[PDB]
């Protein structure tokens, strides 16, 4: 999904594939809805 | 085949093109097609028919050519303009009505109806004029096989299915958790509905899953994703598995959280949408698979935990339901439509002319029992029939 | 009316074949074509409106040739033919709306706004070039009688309708029996409702028919008939008869049993469905007789046993509902859609040019007092004001 | 853009009428216009691509012309014709798939994927054939700006916005007043809700009204207004606007009176409909107005008397509804539709080729964010990629 | 196809006829022939290879054809010819390598193999010799659509099917009454056991009845029917159905009287047989019904008498067997046998270069899942891969 809609660079890819905290976070500062829904879903998985 | 549209479209345009008053320099070329076509047709006698109430037919064509020295149209040339259109006018509708009511499981694509056979030969194939059409396109296509497509609105590629599934189920029907779902036409709506809320599950969760599995690809759908499923958001009578007894059915519908939609193809993945809602697409799929869940509210007022208690009766079942409409899409294989009469063209022939059941179509040529096993024959025999359904509508409507 | 859809179609492929650098080759002969519109023209006078907002438009032709030396095209070509082609589109546009905005009981399809009748003249007949769409394809058919027939999608045949019929009644409104229905557009959902769920019927089975009438006969019509009606499924209240008092409707869906639908044609059977589901047919019919029955469930469990006792109170009405929508369909006489737009055109120039109610149709053209009442004279009016509508949308969308 | 529809209307009519057995007088203009393709486009060398995982291609035309000797097309001319129209087939799909990917905040009406700017130029433009589909037909107006319009079938103008608005509120929600919505795609789904059935309102009536703001001018629109909005009748569990707690909604319908829909633009009152249902026009409108009431009855039955009681508990909530679906429409701007598969080309290709996100269209394209903020330069660059999809699409399927 | 067979042949009888000391008068018209086909190839460049682990090989043929001017063959002319006939078999081995895997469920019967696609035109019809051999005949046949047929010794028509069918059962397997049927490749073994020897039975006399349906219709089928089936004649312990729990079975086998073995056809009798054992034949059949029964000896002796008592124990199950093998036939359509290997050159191919699994064949091919659903496109890709399975197999094995 994100590598369709938000079209991704090699070094981004090569990152989220590694999970690279770095690109992750500069992610979650641009602000992406397809990475905040996983990560509210993460929290709603790791509630209890 | 396509001397058979040739036919079709030239008698159209000769309907329409030639009119009194008309200018011979815009219709020459049609009236040296007219031409062509009448001193390749005259001395060919054709028959029509033989099985069903199609009356048996002759026809033997002796026909004089059309002048080309006149400048404006009149009357005494449109009048035999006309009664040399009309007989090739109902010479196709009955060789189009033979051709509708044959099947075969052996070379569908070869045509029946042996006098189209005949036209199909290769002292006929002077008379093609231009193969426009979306269905003699694709026909042509496929004889040149090559990368193909029909486009539909709204299609109906679902047979008529309505029913549930229990993953926790018991002889009293009192403490259920399950889906149910309707797949009809263009639409599914699907509903997981548990009886206790959520209450003993993990994490207040449960899960729900749905895999519907198409006979075809499709390709570029457009859809249209809503929540909160309407036909299974009222009370409810409910029967068992083995339709022995009946259970009741309350709803109460919750908004889905974490719905996420995959459309997937050869059971790999293609696209998937994760908690987005209205319009969306899918470039290439044959399968496609809804997951949601239930989340038991953990805020909640009197009114609502006076219906989610945390004993048995449970008289108040929580819902979460999705409606998933395909508007538009794109597909290799023909179907059938919302907006396209070729199937009510060929049912209506085979039910006026009392045509006995074949062995390749059901019986009435019932959408559902046809679409359930998309066969290549089927296929075949369906895109034949379609074809020249169109062409008999291009003439006959 | 011929002479005005050649005006309209050689207009448009000028506007899109007549462009910078495209090959006078391939637009010889729809030049031809012009000049001689061109010719027949200069010299004549026409006046167009004096009906309300309508002003009183004299318009004078005098235009010159299109040259023929020429080998290619230029922008100082395409400039005149642009300045040419723009007054004959809006003197169009103009007798278009004349003609949408005039009626006659009397010779409805004659042609009125005069101006009109004038083209209609035999100086006028060497403009005719093809006569190719649907609706002038009909139109010049039906003037040179035979089997016509116009292609819908969704049509809108029946009016707007939601009532009820009640075989048992008491004051209280407290043990009924009967069926409710909405009939709209191109779909009906019919819902029969018993509040003693069929406990004190013969063998616990209850009947319920409906019988729809067609102001026009249809052909060819593809139907899709699904169970569980979802509009007449919820917590209601609706009124008396006599409209004095209320009653409370809290329904419970069960599965039609022995349904049967009865498409006829004056009585006389045409198709008949019997337990089938989805999609379907209809060759010819004028009449819909759908017959369902309401059978209570002898295995019942505890829950639902609750909800259907053998006393008065039915604080739970067993319902079985029905929807039946019409996707597409085959008319000989004109309809109205949901992919078309001519009765758009046609009432939005009506409300816009503030036209009084004349002696045919009703007021604003409400198309339920309109498909009520569909006399032939409303039909040719309807017909005649669609055609020309489809040619207006033909240069001006 | 109108040489690349030019190539692809001719190799649409290549494929189509260049057949085995055909008359050179039917397609001598076309073989013409082919050949004179061919001459413009040998000696140049175009590349495409170069963005994503869009490959990067080189094309060198260096065909041969096709003889115009014959005069029955035989099987080694056409042959040759298709290995000829193949490649140019090819390189017209690359060259729509590198130009619907690109975006420019200035002048996207002017060409990207350069090798497109490069066929803009003036040695080019001896290739334009016709231009007569509406897309491309608009595209020319729009430039020699007049008054232009495409026209839709149920279009999708509403971004999906399902919420609600409570005028009368407290922390247990127990007496509530409020009105809830769904407006997504075609369709607008309004229901008003009280759950004190109006008691201790003035004259036993209370108001609710809906306001819709379009972002582009609709005209000619056909709508179907029905009451007994479905999606907002069955029961329910609602969060709080602040997420905070939750509340149980169990409706019960009665009919809206009074009902009135305006019709307005630039705040002025266009169309007026007071108590009509079924079919409704309008020939312009940027906003609509539903106003609605809930009325209590007068009389009742012991029933309904005892569901509508005056005291706080309210056990049955009353609610009032209004469906609305826009079946077809006719607007100046380009939008997307349940018949065209354009918008589904373009997010199709985009998705395929992992294109990154630019600085005109959102990320992937989401019919909501993009029709929620439809700003010119937006409605230029959807404009210019649905036209060359339409052209992509009128070749490959 | 036509052309890949003529090359086989024609390469197939230039090893043997084209020998050192012969003579031209013997193969004059297979020098022609060869020199016809070096012309027909002289220019040419295909590609073979691409799917698996097939190397992607490019051929280029420009050989010097062979002369004619001798009597005696002599050695320097068979050295080129073999010199180049080792290249042309190679070629056509690596052809028929890449015609084996490729499959397609639309046009299964065209050539796939794109080379093979090439060769199919009409520059390359001018090889064709003789397509004497059955297969190429039968597909001759097949495109000139006629009543077609193969002979097989031992079709390998029936699927692996080891399985029984209890119509008196009990939770201890104790009294039990049944019949047990294999059917494998070309033979049916069936056995009717019953536990308590027809005791409480009327007459004492028991039936049993075994109907088999084949997927394929066979004719003038040879067939040798015997008693006393082998393999269901010894002591057993066979599971249950659901496979929980097991079962000992010692049978002790009797003579069927009113043995009545009975070919059908849609229904109807075709061929019926009573009391006959060993060498039958069989016209037309499409199903077969084998119904015999169980007589309880009256005059028994006291060994005899001591294993079939009147009470519950019953340590010996009466048994009455009946082996059914079909040793030749003829079939319309095409199957494996034990004496042709076009089957297993297949898989054998597809188990070499590791060919994946296609949307048609099964898994590794395996004949039963093969056989157990005969559709028509599985009928015409085996047809297909057969056919140039025998091709090859001329010129190798």
């Amino acid at each position: 999904n994100l590598n369709d809609n938000y079209g991704i660079s090699r070094q981004q890819a090569f990152n989220l594939l590694r999970s690279d905290p770095r690109v992750l976070r500069e992610f979650i500062n641009q602000d992406n809805p397809i990475i905040r829904n996983r990560i509210e879903q993460l929290i709603m998985q790791c509630r209890l | 085949m396509d001397v058979l549209y040739s036919l079709s479209k030239t008698l159209k345009d000769a309907r329409d093109k030639i009119v009194e008053g008309t200018l011979y320099s815009n219709v020459s070329d049609l009236i040296q097609q007219f031409n062509q076509m009448i001193i390749t047709m005259n001395g060919n006698e054709f028959q029509t028919g033989g099985i069903g109430n199609l009356p048996i037919r002759n026809w033997n064509f002796d026909f004089g050519l059309l002048g080309t020295t006149l400048l404006n149209l009149d009357a005494n040339y449109v009048e035999t303009a006309r009664n040399t259109i009309d007989y090739f006018v109902d010479f196709v509708d009955n060789v189009c009505m033979d051709e509708m009511v044959r099947e075969s499981q052996r070379n569908g694509i070869a045509p029946q109806s042996d006098s189209l056979r005949k036209l199909s030969g290769i002292k006929f194939k002077r008379i093609n004029f231009d193969n426009s059409s979306e269905y003699i396109e694709n026909w042509n296509l496929q004889n040149r096989r090559q990368r193909t497509g029909f486009t539909f609105h709204k299609p109906n590629i679902f047979p008529y299915s309505a029913s549930f599934t229990l993953n926790r189920s018991q002889p009293a029907h009192d403490n259920l958790m399950g889906t149910m779902w309707l797949n009809a036409g263009s639409e599914i709506q699907v509903a997981g509905f548990d009886y206790s809320c959520a209450i003993n599950a993990p994490a207040n969760i449960q899960q729900f899953e749905h895999i519907v599995q198409l006979r075809r690809v499709l390709t570029t759908a457009t859809i249209t994703l809503l929540p909160d499923a309407e036909r299974f958001s009222f009370p409810r009578v409910i029967n068992s598995a083995d339709g022995a007894t009946t259970w009741y059915f309350n709803p109460v519908i919750l908004r889905p959280n974490n719905v996420e939609v995959e459309f997937l193809l050869n059971g790999q993945i293609i696209n998937t949408y994760q908690a987005r809602f209205g319009t969306i697409i899918a470039r290439n799929f044959d399968t496609i698979r809804l997951s949601f869940q239930l989340m038991r509210p953990p805020n909640m007022t009197p009114a609502v935990a006076a219906l989610f208690p945390n004993a048995q009766p449970f008289e108040h079942h929580a819902t979460v339901g999705l409606t998933l409409r395909i508007e538009s899409a794109v597909c290799e294989s023909v179907l059938a439509d919302a907006s396209k009469t070729m199937l009510a063209n060929v049912t209506s022939v085979r039910q006026e002319y009392a045509i006995p059941v074949g062995p390749v179509f059901p019986p009435g040529m019932n959408w559902t029992d046809l679409i359930t096993n998309y066969s290549p024959s089927r296929e075949d025999n369906l895109q034949r029939v379609f074809t020249v359904a169109s062409i008999r509508s291009m003439l006959v409507k």
